[PDB]
C-alpha cells in the first residue's frame, strides 16, 4: 500500500560498493549534493575539471589548439556568460545544492590533491556557475544545436 | 537508445516495469555516465548521469522512475544570410551587424598565452559564423531563457505522484529528449518533450536545412507548450516505448498519428529494425516477469536477415561462382541472430553495408517500402535480387580481407577489451535489428574490433514494494588513471548477468567496501 519507510541518516557518509558506486548520505539536501559532488571528483574528476574548464570558454587558455574551436563556439554564442546569469537567476534553495556539489569536487580535490591530473589543476576551484556552464553547454550547445549542423 | 514502460494490466505481479537503455559513444567523455545512489530525509534517487551533471538524469527510486532517448528536437534554426554592404539584407532593406570585439588566450607550445581577437557578429537571428566554403550563417537558439533545466530534473525524479511529475515538465525547463514515466502506482507515460518553436509553415525537413535569413517571414518568437507535443499516457496497450524512432508508434495501438501534429516537430521516415523490435517484443508478451522483461532486452535478432535472406539466397544459389554459392548456403543455415558462435554473421553485415549504405539505414534496396499502416513488417524484399547477389560478391571480398575468413565466429572478431579483460561479444548494429546493441569498430589487422557506442547504463526496475532493480554499466564507474572500477563489469556485460542494486540501508551497509565521512 505504503512505501516502505524512508531512511533518515543521521550523518553524512558516502558508502561505496564493490563497484565503485557510492551511496551519498546526507542529513540535508547540501549534504547529498556536496558528497555527489566529491563522488565524481573521485571517480572522474579529470575529465569533469577539463569538460568544466571548456564550459568557461577557458579551453584555448588552459590547454591550446585542440581546444580552440570549441572555445569559439561558445564564446561566440555567449554560453559561459548566459552560465553566469542562469546561476543568478536559480532559486536560493537550488543555488545553494549547486554550490554544495562544486565544493564536494573542490574539497575532493583539496584532500586528493595525487588524483587530479596536472594539466587540469589550474581549472580549480570550480563554482556553482561552472556545474550550470557545463551543463548549459551539454544541453543547448551539444544535444540540440551542434557547432557541426550550423558550421557544416 | 532504448526505453520502455510497462503497465500493471500487462505484467504478472501487477507492478510496473521500466527499462532505462541509453546508448552513447563509450569514449566521448562528456558522454560518460555515471552511477550513484543520493540519500537525504526528505528524498532519495538512484541512477546514472552523464559526468558533471549534479542531477541524475535516468533515476528511479521507491516511488517512480524516468529514462531518456533521443528525439533529436530541431530546437535550433540556422539561417543563410544574404550579406551585402557591410551587413545583411533583411527584409528588402540592409540591415547592419551588431558586433563585439572580444578576446582570448591561447596556450602556446612553450606554456605562454598569446591574446587572440574574437570578433562576435549577429543578426537579429542570433550569432553568426562563416562556413569554410563561405556561407554566412547565424544560429537561432531556442529556450536561451530557460535557466531550470537542473532543477526540473531534479524535482521530476523527486515527484510525489505523475501530478506533481507532468507539473515539473510542464515548466519546458529541458530543451529535448523523448521521456519515460513509470511509478509505483501504476502509471506510465511517455512524453516527446523539448522547446519547439512555434513556426506557421514549412515541415522538419525544411526546418532542418538553411532557413533563408532575409526575411522577417522565418523568424520565430515563441514556443510550444507541453500541451502541443504528442504524449502518452495509460494507453489501452499496457506499454510505452521509443528506440529514436518517430513518436508515432510509441504504443500499439496508436493514440494519435502524423496529422494530429506541426510537421516540424519530429519527422515521419521509416522506423529503425530495431525500433520495430521494440515494439514487437512488448505488445506481443504479455503477463510479463521482471526476468521475463529483462530476458527480452537481450534481444539481437538481424532483423534485416529475416527482411532479405529469403530473396537473396536463391538468387546466390544460382550463380555460377562456387564460394558465391557456399557464402549462400553459409546464410541460410544461420539462425539469424547474433551470437557469439554465429558463422554467418559477420558475412551478412557486409553484404548489408552495401545493400543499405554503411549506416544500415538505405531503403532504396527494398522490393515493398516502408509503410505506418504494416509499422513492424515493413520494409520487405530485395527488389533487384541480381543486383544484391552482385553486392553479395563484393562482401565476400570484404569479409575475407577484413576478417580472414567469411565464416569466422562472430565473438571471435567482435571483442569487448576494457584494460587487461577481454571477452566475447555478441548482439550488435541497431540498424540491422538488433535490440541489445554495441556499434562495432571497424576490425585492426587481425580482425578485432571492440563497441564505439551501444550499452552503457542498463537497468530494469520493477515498481513493487519495496522495488527490486538490476543493472550494468559497461565501462565501469570511473576511468581515473589506476582505477579498478572501469574493467570490472564488461566480464558481466558478456554473459548477461546482471548487478542487483541496491537501494536499501540494510543492502548497502551489506555490500559497503569503502566508507567515505564528510563534513559540509
Ligand atoms: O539522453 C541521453 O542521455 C542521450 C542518449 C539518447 C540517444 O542518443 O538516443
Amino acid at each position: 500500500q505504503a512505501p516502505i519507510a524512508a531512511y533518515k541518516p543521521r550523518s553524512n557518509e558516502i558508502l561505496w560498493d564493490g563497484y565503485g558506486v557510492p551511496h551519498i548520505y546526507g542529513v540535508d539536501a547540501p549534504s547529498a549534493f556536496y558528497g555527489y559532488g566529491w563522488a565524481q571528483a573521485r571517480s572522474h574528476g579529470d575529465n569533469i575539471l577539463r569538460l568544466y574548464g571548456e564550459a568557461r570558454g577557458k579551453g584555448a587558455e588552459y590547454w591550446g589548439p585542440d581546444y580552440e574551436q570549441t572555445t569559439v563556439w561558445l564564446l561566440t554564442n555567449g554560453v559561459p556568460e548566459r552560465a553566469q546569469q542562469w546561476y543568478a537567476q536559480q532559486s536560493p534553495d537550488f543555488r545553494a545544492n549547486l554550490d554544495a556539489f562544486a565544493a564536494g569536487i573542490n574539497a575532493y580535490a583539496q584532500q586528493n590533491p595525487d588524483d587530479i591530473s596536472p594539466e587540469v589543476r589550474q581549472v580549480l576551484p570550480v563554482s556553482g556557475a561552472d556545474v550550470v556552464a557545463h551543463a548549459h553547454r551539454l544541453m543547448n550547445f551539444l544535444y540540440v544545436a551542434s557547432p557541426g549542423r550550423t558550421l557544416g | 537508445s532504448n526505453s520502455w514502460a510497462v503497465a500493471p494490466g500487462k505484467t504478472a505481479n501487477g507492478n510496473a516495469l521500466l527499462l532505462q537503455n541509453p546508448h552513447l559513444s563509450w569514449t566521448t567523455d562528456y558522454f560518460t555516465y555515471y552511477e550513484a545512489h543520493l540519500v537525504t530525509p526528505d528524498f532519495e534517487i538512484y541512477g546514472a548521469t552523464q559526468i558533471g551533471l549534479p542531477v541524475i538524469r535516468f533515476a528511479f527510486n521507491q516511488r517512480m522512475g524516468i529514462t531518456n532517448t533521443v528525439n533529436g528536437m530541431v530546437g535550433a534554426t540556422n539561417y543563410r544570410l544574404t550579406l551585402q554592404d557591410g551587413g545583411y539584407l533583411y527584409d528588402g532593406q540592409v540591415r547592419p551587424f551588431e558586433r563585439r570585439q572580444a578576446s582570448y588566450r591561447l596556450r602556446q607550445a612553450d606554456g605562454s598565452t598569446v591574446d587572440k581577437p574574437l570578433e562576435i557578429r549577429s543578426s537579429v537571428h542570433g550569432p553568426v559564423f562563416e562556413r569554410a566554403d563561405g556561407t554566412a550563417v547565424a544560429v537561432r537558439v531556442a529556450g536561451l531563457d530557460r535557466p531550470g533545466m537542473l532543477e526540473q530534473y531534479f524535482d521530476m525524479i523527486t515527484a510525489h505522484s505523475f501530478d506533481d511529475y507532468e507539473a515539473a515538465m510542464a515548466r519546458m525547463q529541458v530543451p529535448t529528449f523523448n521521456i519515460v514515466y513509470a511509478d509505483r502506482e501504476g502509471t506510465i507515460n511517455y512524453s516527446f518533450n523539448g522547446v519547439a518553436p512555434k513556426r506557421a509553415e514549412g515541415d522538419i525537413a525544411f526546418w532542418q536545412g538553411n532557413v533563408p535569413g532575409d526575411s522577417s517571414r522565418y523568424l520565430w518568437t515563441e514556443t510550444h507548450p507541453l500541451d502541443d507535443l504528442p504524449r502518452v499516457t495509460n494507453p489501452p496497450g499496457g506499454f510505452v516505448q521509443n528506440s529514436n524512432d518517430p513518436p508515432w508508434t510509441p504504443t500499439w495501438p496508436v493514440t494519435y498519428c502524423p496529422a494530429n501534429h506541426p510537421s516540424y516537430l519530429a519527422p515521419q521516415t521509416p522506423h529503425s529494425l530495431r525500433a520495430q523490435q521494440s515494439v514487437r517484443l512488448m505488445s506481443e508478451n504479455d503477463d510479463l516477469t521482471l526476468e521475463r522483461f529483462m530476458a527480452l532486452q537481450f534481444s539481437h535478432r538481424a532483423v534485416m536477415a529475416d527482411r532479405t535472406l529469403p530473396d537473396l539466397i536463391p538468387a546466390a544459389l544460382i550463380d555460377p561462382d562456387p564460394e558465391v554459392q557456399a557464402a549462400a548456403r553459409l546464410l541460410a543455415a544461420w539462425d539469424r541472430d547474433f551470437t557469439s558462435d554465429s558463422r554467418a554473421a559477420l558475412l551478412f553485415e557486409e553484404w548489408a553495408r552495401l545493400f543499405a549504405g554503411q549506416n544500415f539505414a538505405g531503403q532504396a534496396a527494398f522490393a515493398t517500402p516502408w509503410s505506418l499502416d504494416k509499422p513492424v513488417s515493413t520494409p520487405y524484399g530485395v527488389r533487384d535480387p541480381k543486383a544484391a547477389v552482385d553486392q553479395l560478391r563484393t562482401a565476400i571480398a570484404n569479409t575475407k580481407r577484413k576478417y580472414g575468413a567469411i565464416d569466422r565466429p562472430f565473438g571471435d572478431a567482435s571483442r569487448m577489451i576494457l584494460n587487461d579483460v577481454n571477452v566475447p561479444g555478441a548482439a550488435g548494429y541497431g540498424n540491422l535489428g538488433s535490440f541489445r546493441v554495441f556499434t562495432w569498430s571497424d576490425p585492426d589487422e587481425n580482425g578485432i574490433r571492440t563497441p564505439v557506442h551501444g550499452e552503457t547504463w542498463v537497468a530494469m526496475i520493477e515498481f513493487s514494494t519495496p522495488v527490486r532493480a538490476y543493472g550494468l554499466m559497461s565501462y565501469g564507474n570511473s576511468r581515473q588513471p589506476g582505477t579498478t572500477h572501469y574493467s570490472d563489469q564488461i566480464e558481466r556485460v558478456s554473459r548477461a548477468d546482471f548487478r542487483e542494486l541496491l537501494l536499501r540501508r540494510e543492502q548497502v551497509e551489506a555490500a559497503v567496501q569503502e566508507r567515505t565521512p564528510f563534513n559540509f
